[PDB]
């Protein structure tokens, strides 16, 4: 069974072996019911959260972000290829944004043809700075992070999950509220076909090069971790010397864990941000995160900076042995390494203790997934 | 099982190079040198012989 | 001299190589079975009481010695012959060895004359034999000899062949016996509960559990609150809890000082004394041993008619049913008082907070029941039955005054069928008592992959039921390090419950504690019966297998002596655990089976006892006789169980942790041989597994079990129900050190693929894959699907029989629209004949009481060629035919493919070579995966393997992806790649195949090992359009193989209600499933009798036939109303 | 070897065999809805 | 709730009302203590007036208290308990058919004992078995009672077991069921289809 | 606070007063034996129960290889530099992070808290 | 065809003094009971000399005919 990529989200479907069922209505009366009530275009906006249930995902979302960048220019031949994949195209080639020295169409120009009707939408790109709205360039965005669709044309802004995903106020949401299901149906198909074929030119990959960082970034990450180790050691000395005053409402043990977890959480955040800054505009990890197609800033930090603290039942790795987590540690070892803080990134690789503690943390997610499927299923049935 | 006739990637013939490859290794050649001696320059073809497992030799041990 | 860090990596893998050269990978299976045959079977026969007959002449029978011959098969003519395992598989025989016993028969005739006759080697049944065990025919056969027998030398054995089915006993995980465990139940009425599961030595009559519990303080009262919490004991065979002090009185300790001396070893401690005061007051009424015994007897299993019977019964329970492991004799009351006091003492420490509560998830507190202990448990029951019927048979003859024939008294079916049935079905115990029988112990061995086969032989089953849900048993406990793979575990209901042994983990087979006890007595250990209770406080208790043997005043010297003996293998065998709890002043020694242990390098004075001389001797492992066992004899490596690991200070590596550095630990006792040994068989094939997110490692361990390859070298001789063989398996370009011991090179399950991580045409999105059509045209991931059909013709009944023949449409009653032309005259299709769906491969006709058709129809989807047609006699002597159909599976759209990092995906499209993107060299990727699969999954090991694979292919060297290896870094791999004229990060400039234009972004491309998974779309595609219906519900059948319909369940129904599609909902649930019509009486809503032929409708009960209404309802609704009517309910359908 | 009246497979109750007919209603396996027999208990019993 | 407080009959025959106690399938009336036979309960219920039955929340025309006592046992049609053919022409009877054999045998044995005038204790033991077989014909999961096995250790599936649960008659065959004209196979991407299109194999079509 | 058993039948002795003498006495239930009471305190209940953990520590813990050893806390008795430190890890304390030191010198099981 | 009562679980299953009130009773016919015992004897003999199950099945059929024909009713079933 072959499916459009957009309907994968409403179905919660993937293509790693998922099987879907087909039911063929056997009469006109039931055939008309499905046609007039249950067709995918009529299902675009869900009443659960008064927003679209399917959007632009994976390649098209990652590519449309690249496509709508300010500096994307298309030659005459490239543009004519894309218009072949625009079913709603009127057949009129728009005047290029640049006429001399060479005729060049921008990506926004071609996307404007995809946008149906004359809808008007205002969105912000994921990387839109907060202080730009208060600055002197509110309506002329230096970063192209302000999305304005006016009269059905994308006049500025980079499109991403925020303006094309399954969120209220999305450009896809406006198309449904304004143009209806049939025109919105063509909107989704036209975005995919046009930008999928442009991605054949621009391309998109992910490799080792996107997991590396500058030696300066590695030193900053190493220094941040080294400082975090000393900070946890200092707190341990205070607790050992009875110099730690319990925070009101918490026991001494709870106070110590809060301080240690706060130190290591901040170190993970500081190392993560340090890794993110080092990433270039060409970085493919960042490309799929800014577009919202896949991954998050935490994934990037884990791959580059540090995996971080491994937790079991919301606590650091417990003393499964007698007062120690593993036979490789001394007893009463409350340092970050003993209790499951992974100071390495995935690229660097985990040490044997980190690998095992990381396996302990991963097992919790697997147990939850098995539990969540049945625990929530019973709730759904009883509610119905 | 047996040395594929062609390289899977480019279609170069590699099924006439397994015995020669084994002989070169018998002659103290390193695997990289033996592959170079056989003319397998693309790493797709080097993959074919460098990673081949000749199980047909084991199967010939069983009587028909 | 000493191993320098520059040579440690080679040195440590020489050690690991020698371990596997000796032990293999199914050693736990084979060693456990060998112990059961060599020792347990003989012990069970020796332990059996002599059979005494008296009804006058007196007959005695004693079973002296056990003999076992080679696995033998008897032809229908009665000629014995050795049974080869391959013959057992083909002819569906059970691989069993005849069992013989020497029986001595002495008769006393009251004439002062004794006649003694011995029946040497009396046949008493057949024992299934584990393959490649000491008693298997393949034992001691060279690899050349195995091939001559059509046996794969790489086949590890460790499984049984029952009715031709390869059966593997899964290690059953259970809480350790004879050990006192204190647990706290939040909800229960007891604040704390100290249990002990006591079992006899050699695992006699099953374990007897005793609970010592402290009542919770929840109860509010002036008397209850003032006294505190009282301790009660839950003895076996007693309905109600018995106060603890009463049990001590029944043992023979009346005075409070005497009882407290067994519970409290230091009266100077007042806190513990106050804890037992409420218990003393509870039993103040009982002040005599006989009164206490009567009190316990009053609650006995059966009511006591008189006091004398009650006292006798109570003494019986305490003597043997209570703490049997402590003692089962009449003089063991003092020993049981001390142990029972220790249980109370342990409970007090838990209540006082002085000792931490025991952890059920700790594997020190766990035992794994392997084939031996499993088989021994069955054999004890069967042998008792054998003697029970021997007594019953001999009683009848001796009663009549005639002597009895000993051979005719023995029923050989008892042991032969009892052993066979338990292994055949997996229901553990008795067929009659299947209600309490443990299920899933025996499983058909998985032959999907050689790795899957190895994994199934090292599987561990948790005691917790799969249906039950509880996170804690499913969690990855700290104590699984080095013992259980932290990654290999199934996904779903069995997460964390089914486990796999770590690579070097070993399960103790068990040994007698007699040599240890004798040495302890010789050493300065004071016996428990000779000391005064006051001396226990300062001394350390000595426990051997959970039995408190005595006390010692110099624990440090004793432990050093014990450790020295075990390292020298003088009196203590290697698998014996010696644990000293310094804080608790206890030394625990364990010798029983089921303890998980792993070999560790011994460290003395921050120095490995392993030196360069050991490595040099191992390097010449052959022609030198130096092996792994010499390392254990030399005392440089010793086995450590989970309990002993708590007391071990262990160094991950010698190169770093032993060396002088910032002072962290200057007292190291042991060292890992290599940290990569924490992984099991399936996780050991993951390259760079320490660069992946942990769930990805778990997913690959599952996927690797489903990867096609060559599951076994002799697959051609085998006729398995399903078998997948890859045309061109390759060994991975990027391998792990551990893979050398999994025989993965010899039986690979994948191909090295040029993989580009690119967004090409949108056909690889959402975990989908683009495959190169041209590469597939060249045999890339081509595989064979072998399916075997077995049919047996059996004659059973007065005139009913089944035969192989071509059923003529006129002669035979039953018939189908299939094709019967392919069948030969003998009713069997011939090899080399193309067969499609709805084709008959076996022509079977059963005589009608003319003859019905039971012919075997080829699977509808299947379209192959008959490969082999084997005909023989099965175990029952009936003519037996197996037909293998061969179908070649070319990778299609929808076939699953995975890397070794949890990145599975179906093929979304196949492009030809010209359509694929190419490098400047003309290289096109065999596979294109979406970049979006990497970021969220964080399978960085996939990217490193691709980079390392590129270097390996260019350099000509198989890359090393062993997890915790500082010698390999991404920067190092990148620098190597630069030397071959490639971008150091594995990117290449690719050209669009459709246009030839350079792609703006450079594509990460390189060799990656992928594996074709068993799941092929053509085996899953299923369509239903008015098929057959089932008899009970008259609804579409179930299953793809039965042309069943898809279920339109409650969730699908709830969904259509929200849609408001009432008519479509009616179609699915009424029109498309089971449309039915009934006639209902109008006066009463009951279904009326309708005769459409006569057009007469009557309602028997209303005496009316004019007003009957036709009602259209689902057949299942009719069945419901009729079923409700069977319960006297009257569902009356009213049309008004 | 044939169904007997008053037995457990009374032919008046159903046609569960494909090649059969119901005595009560002269219907086949599909046509016949099945018919209820009864057992007259010697002494009354409680309905659980 | 109101009648439980009362302990004397008031009406006529001012008498002490026993405290009814149930031990498994048997009712005991304690005042001393006697075994409350089903026929005794039948006689008591037969004499309850229709108006009194209405007060007890029982419509007399649709449910009389005495009908709750099993006097005549309904025998399900064959279609309710069909024999399944497997491994030759050897019918395997349904669990209900197997249970009906026990009921028919015990009541036949019970009838002969009454006609033969057997001892009262012999008949009482027979009545106990008849109560058990009848009870486990409807519900074989009786709490604290032995299960009815299938001569092989597998408990019989009674009528109650057939209707309850996810795989029961109601949820498994009425609220949801298997349907014709349905297809299942693996799903793969197709960016060249519309969001409202599905690519279908020719074999399914 | 102390516990006594009668010298006659070695059973638990419980407190009792005599009105004639108005002096605390310990009397055995099943024995009729009586004894003069010298403690005068029937029992003491320690809600805080700040029991000195040093008493609970065993000097043998210095032989544990898994306990950390520090040379910066010399033994106060013998002056040995090396000492082994650990936490109480005892329930009912409601708070425990302080270290308890034990001298590693053999025959000197000195224990202290910093 | 018949069903065997299982083992009691709760206190309601057991009589006033231990023994279970619901006990299995033998409804097996004398002819079937004797025939069942003969088949058990036939299998016991066959296992002694390792006869295949097909010969046992033929023997069981032979015994049923002889047992039903009743010409050997005077002879012992084992013979
Ligand atoms: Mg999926
Ligand atoms: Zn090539
Ligand atoms: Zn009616
Ligand atoms: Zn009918
Ligand atoms: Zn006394
Ligand atoms: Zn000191």
């Amino acid at each position: 069974f072959r499916l459009n990529l957009s309907v994968t989200t409403p179905y919660n479907a993937d293509f790693d072996g998922d099987e879907m069922n087909l039911h063929l209505p056997q009469s006109l009366e039931t055939r008309a019911e499905i046609q007039e009530l249950a067709m995918v275009p009529r299902m675009i906006v869900t009443p659960q959260s008064n927003r679209p249930v399917m959007g632009i995902v994976q390649d098209t979302l990652t590519a449309v972000r690249k496509f709508t960048k300010r500096d994307v220019f298309l030659e005459r031949g490239e543009v004519m290829n894309l218009l072949m994949f625009l079913s709603t195209w009127d057949g009129k080639v728009p005047q290029p944004a640049i006429l001399k020295p060479r005729p060049l169409w921008t990506g926004k120009q071609i996307f404007s043809l995809i946008i149906p009707g004359h809808i008007n939408c205002i969105r912000t790109h994921s990387t839109h700075p907060d202080d730009e709205d208060s600055g002197p360039y509110k309506h002329i965005s230096p970063g192209d992070t302000k999305v304005v669709v006016e009269n059905g044309e994308l006049i500025m802004g980079i499109l991403c999950k925020k303006s094309l995903g399954t969120s209220a106020g999305s450009l896809v949401h406006i198309s449904y509220l304004e143009m209806g299901h049939d025109i919105t149906r063509l909107f989704y198909s036209n975005i995919q076909t046009v930008i999928n074929n442009w991605l054949l030119i621009e391309g998109h990959t992910i490799g080792i090069g996107d997991s590396i960082a500058d030696s300066k970034t590695y030193q900053d990450i190493q220094n941040t971790i080294k400082k975090a180790k000393q900070d946890v050691i200092e707190v341990i000395e205070k607790a050992h010397n009875n110099e730690l005053e319990p925070t009101p409402g918490n026991t001494l043990r709870q106070t110590f864990e809060n301080q240690v977890n706060r130190i290591l959480n901040d170190a993970r955040d500081k190392t993560g941000s340090s890794a993110q800054k080092s990433l270039s505009e060409y970085n493919n990890f960042k490309s799929m995160v800014v577009s919202g197609a896949k991954g998050s800033k935490i994934n990037i930090s884990q791959v580059i900076a540090v995996v971080g603290q491994q937790n079991v039942e919301g606590k650091r790795i417990p003393f499964g042995f007698k007062h120690r987590t593993l036979p490789h540690f001394i007893k009463d070892d409350y340092g970050p390494e003993s209790r499951g803080f992974v100071e390495n990134s995935y690229l660097a690789g985990l040490t044997p203790t980190e690998f095992f503690f990381h396996a302990m943390g991963g097992r919790e997610g697997l147990i939850d997934t098995a539990v969540k499927t049945a625990e929530t299923g019973y709730i759904q049935r009883r509610l119905i | 099982m047996i040395i594929p006739v062609r390289c899977f990637t480019c279609g170069k013939i590699v099924g006439n190079k397994w015995e020669a490859y084994l002989g070169l290794l018998q002659a103290e050649y390193t695997e990289g040198d033996a592959l170079d001696a056989l003319g397998l320059k693309r790493y797709c073809c080097r993959r074919m012989l460098l990673a081949h497992v000749d199980l047909i030799e084991k199967l010939l041990n069983y009587a028909p | 001299d000493e191993i320098t860090p520059d040579l440690w990596q080679e040195a440590c893998w020489i050690v690991i190589s020698s371990y596997f050269d000796e032990k293999g990978l199914v050693r736990q299976q084979l060693d456990s079975f060998d112990e059961f045959i060599q020792m347990s079977v003989q012990r069970i026969v020796e332990d059996a009481p002599p059979i005494d007959l008296q009804a006058p002449p007196r007959y005695l029978l004693k079973f002296e010695q056990i003999y076992l011959s080679k696995p033998t098969h008897w032809e229908r003519d009665g000629a014995p012959s050795p049974m080869m395992p391959n013959e057992a598989r083909l002819r569906n025989l059970t691989y069993s060895a005849p069992l013989y016993v020497d029986i001595t028969k002495t008769v006393i005739k009251e004439g002062e004359e004794q006649l003694q006759t011995q029946h040497q080697k009396t046949f008493i049944g057949k024992i299934p034999i584990m393959l490649r065990s000491t008693y298997c025919l393949l034992n001691g056969l060279t690899d050349r000899d195995l091939c001559e027998l059509n046996e794969c030398p790489l086949d590890p054995g460790g499984y049984f062949i029952i009715n031709g089915s390869e059966k593997v006993l899964i290690a059953q995980e259970k809480m350790a016996t004879n050990t006192v465990y204190v647990f706290a139940k939040k909800d229960s009425k007891y604040a704390y509960t100290g249990e002990c599961r006591s079992c006899l030595e050699n695992s006699s009559r099953p374990t007897s559990t005793i609970w010592v519990s402290m009542l919770a303080r929840g109860g509010q009262g002036a008397k209850k609150s003032a006294i505190g919490q009282r301790i009660v004991a839950t003895l076996p065979y007693i309905k109600q809890e018995v106060p603890i002090i009463i049990v001590f009185r029944a043992l023979g300790f009346v005075s409070d000082r005497d009882i407290l001396e067994h519970i409290i070893y230091d009266f100077e401690d007042p806190e513990m004394m106050e804890m037992v005061k409420p218990s003393l007051d509870e039993a103040f009424v009982i002040q005599e041993q006989n009164v206490a015994l009567n009190f316990i007897g009053s609650r006995g299993a059966k009511p006591g008619v008189t006091k004398e019977k009650r006292i006798k019964y109570a003494k019986e329970v305490l003597q043997k049913e209570m703490l049997p492991h402590v003692g089962v004799s009449d003089f063991c009351e003092t020993k049981k008082a001390y142990f029972l006091g220790y249980m109370v003492h342990r409970l007090l420490l838990a209540a006082l907070g002085r000792r931490e509560l025991d952890d059920r998830d700790h594997y020190g507190n766990k035992r794994l029941d392997l084939a031996g202990p499993l088989l021994a448990f069955l054999f004890r029951g069967m042998f008792k039955n054998l003697l029970k019927e021997v007594r019953i048979y001999a009683q009848k003859f001796i009663d009549r005054g005639k002597d009895f024939n000993l051979e005719l008294a023995i029923k050989t079916r008892i042991i032969s069928d009892g052993l066979k049935y338990s292994l055949a079905t997996g229901n553990w115990g008795d067929q009659k008592k299947a209600h309490q029988a443990r299920a899933g112990v025996s499983q058909v061995l998985n032959r999907l992959t050689f790795a899957s086969t190895l994994s199934h032989l090292r599987r561990l089953n948790s005691p917790i039921g799969r249906d039950g849900k509880l996170a804690k048993p499913r969690q990855l406990h700290n104590t699984l390090w080095g013992m259980v793979c932290p990654a290999e575990t199934p996904e779903g209901h069995a997460v964390g419950l089914v486990k796999n042994l770590a690579l070097m983990a070993y399960i103790s087979v068990g040994s007698q504690p007699s040599p240890i006890l004798e040495f302890l007595e010789e050493w300065s250990m004071e016996n428990l019966e000779e000391i005064s209770p006051a001396a226990i406080a300062d001394a350390t208790k000595i426990f051997v297998n959970g039995c408190w043997v005595g006390i010692h005043k110099d624990p440090e010297q004793l432990m050093n002596t014990l450790r020295k003996l075990r390292r020298q293998m003088d009196i203590i065998v290697s698998e014996v655990s010696m644990i000293r709890d310094i804080r608790e002043r206890e030394i625990r020694i364990y010798t029983d089976a089921g303890r998980i242990c792993r070999p560790l390098l011994i460290v003395e004075k921050q120095k490995l006892l392993l030196k360069k001389r050991h490595i040099d001797q191992l390097k010449e492992r052959e022609y030198n006789n130096y092996s792994w066992q010499d390392l254990v004899a030399s005392g440089v490596v010793e086995y450590i169980d989970t309990l002993e690991e708590e007391t071990v200070m262990l160094a991950m590596t010698p190169d770093d942790l032993q060396e002088k550095e910032v002072a962290y630990c200057s007292t190291y006792t042991h060292c890992e041989i290599h940290p990569s040994m924490i992984l099991g068989v399936c996780a050991s094939i993951i390259p760079f597994p320490d660069h992946n997110q942990s769930p990805r490692n778990t997913y690959q361990s599952a996927m690797g079990k489903q990867a096609m390859g060559v599951y076994i070298t002799n697959f051609h001789v085998r006729m398995d129900t399903l078998a997948h063989v890859l045309y061109y398996p390759q060994k991975p370009l990027v391998t792990t050190r551990s893979m050398e011991y999994l025989r993965f090179r010899e039986l690979p399950a994948g191909i090295n693929s040029i993989v580009a991580i690119a967004s090409y045409t949108g056909y690889n999105q959402e975990d989908s894959v683009i495959m190169n059509r041209s590469a597939v045209d060249r045999g890339f991931f081509r595989s064979v699907f072998y399916r075997s059909y077995k049919e047996q013709e059996s004659k059973k009944g007065f005139d009913q029989e089944e035969v192989f023949e071509k059923p003529t449409r006129e002669t035979c009653q039953g018939m189908r629209h299939a094709i019967y032309d392919k069948l030969d005259d003998d009713g069997l299709i011939a090899p080399g004949v193309r067969v499609s769906g709805d084709d008959v491969i076996i022509g079977k006709t059963v005589t009608l009481p003319t003859k019905r058709d039971c012919s075997t129809f080829l699977r509808t989807s299947e379209t192959g060629i008959v490969d082999q047609v084997m005909v023989t006699l099965n175990q029952e002597g009936y003519k037996f035919c197996k037909i293998r159909v061969r179908s070649v599976r070319i990778p299609q759209i929808g076939d699953k493919f995975a890397s070794r990092h949890g990145q599975k995906g179906t093929c979304g499209i196949q492009y030809r070579q010209e359509d694929m993107p190419f490098t400047c060299e003309g290289i096109t990727p065999d596979i294109i995966i979406n970049p979006h699969a990497i970021p969220s999954r964080m399978t960085i090991g996939h990217l490193i393997e691709c980079l390392q694979g590129k270097v390996s292919a260019n350099k000509g060297e198989i890359g090393d992806a062993t997890p915790f290896n500082d010698a390999v870094n991404v920067q190092k791999i990148s620098n190597l790649l630069s030397d071959y004229g490639y971008h150091l990060r594995g990117n290449e400039v690719l050209y669009n195949g459709f246009t030839g234009r350079k792609i703006t972004s450079q594509i990460f491309i390189g060799p990656t090992y992928y594996q074709r998974l068993k799941h092929m779309v053509d085996d899953k595609i299923h369509s239903r359009a008015r098929g057959p219906i089932q008899i009970l519900n008259r609804q579409p059948m179930e299953g793809r193989s039965r042309d069943g319909g898809l279920r339109f369940g409650e969730m699908e129904r709830d969904c259509q209600i929200a849609h408001g599609a009432a008519q479509f909902l009616r179609e699915r649930l009424f029109e498309a499933s089971d449309p039915y019509q009934v006639h209902v009486c109008n006066l009463c809503g009951i279904m009326a009798i309708a005769n459409t032929r006569t057009h007469t409708y009557e309602c028997r009960g209303c005496r009316n036939k004019t007003q009957i209404s036709l009602v259209r309802m689902p057949y299942a609704c009719k069945l419901l109303f009729q079923e409700l009517m069977s319960m006297s309910i009257a569902p009356r359908m009213m049309s008004v | 070897g044939r169904p007997k009246l008053g037995g457990l497979m009374d032919p008046r109750q159903g046609v569960i065999e494909r090649t059969g007919r119901c005595q009560t209603c002269a219907g086949n396996m599909t046509e016949c809805p099945g018919h209820f027999g009864h057992i007259e208990l010697a002494k009354p019993v409680f309905h659980v | 709730d109101l009648c439980k407080g009362k302990n004397i009959c008031e009406g006529g025959c001012g008498r002490y009302q026993p405290r009814i106690r149930r031990s498994g399938l048997e009712l005991y009336a304690e005042w001393k203590k006697i075994l409350l036979s089903p026929e005794r309960v039948h006689e008591i219920f037969k004499r309850i007036s229709d108006e009194e039955c209405f007060v007890l929340g029982m419509e007399p025309r649709y449910a009389r208290p005495e009908w709750m006592i099993v006097t005549v046992l309904p025998v399900p049609p064959l279609s309710v308990r069909p024999a399944v053919v497997m491994q030759g022409s050897a019918r395997n009877q349904d669990d209900l058919t197997h249970k009906l054999a026990d009921i028919v045998k015990i009541n036949n044995q019970l009838r002969r004992n009454e006609q033969n005038g057997a001892a009262a204790h012999v008949i009482a033991e027979d009545v106990k078995l008849l109560q058990f077989h009848v009870a486990t014909m409807v519900d074989n999961e009786l709490p604290g009672l032995p299960r009815a096995m299938q001569k092989s250790g597998r408990p019989l599936k009674s009528l109650k077991q057939r209707l309850k649960g996810k795989e029961g008659r109601v949820r498994g065959n009425l609220m949801g069921k298997r349907v014709d004209f349905s297809a299942r196979t693996v799903i793969t991407p197709d960016p060249n289809l519309s969001i409202d299109q599905v690519g279908v194999p020719r074999s399914i079509a | 606070v102390g516990i006594r058993f009668c010298q006659e039948c070695n059973n638990m002795l419980y407190p009792k007063e005599d009105k004639e003498n108005r002096i605390l006495l310990y009397a055995c239930r099943n024995c009729d034996y009586q004894q003069e009471a010298d403690n005068s305190c029937i029992y003491v209940n320690k809600i805080t129960h700040e029991v000195d953990e040093l008493t609970q520590i065993i000097a043998d813990v210095s032989q544990d290889p898994t306990l950390p050893r520090t040379e910066d806390h010399p033994c106060q008795k013998c002056g040995h530099k090396e000492a082994v430190f650990f936490q109480s890890h005892s329930a009912r304390a409601e708070d425990a992070m302080r270290l308890y030191y034990v001298c590693t010198a053999p025959h000197c099981g000195h224990r202290w808290t910093e | 065809l018949s069903t065997m009562i299982g083992k009691g679980t709760g206190a309601a299953s057991f009589d006033e003094f231990g023994n279970s009130k619901y006990q299995n009773r033998r409804t097996m016919s004398s002819s079937d009971r004797a025939m069942m015992n003969a088949f058990k004897e036939i299998t016991t003999m066959a296992d002694r000399i390792n006869l295949p199950r097909n010969i046992v099945d033929r023997t069981n059929n032979l015994f049923k005919q002889v047992y039903e024909q009743k010409s050997l009713k005077g002879r012992a079933n084992d013979a």
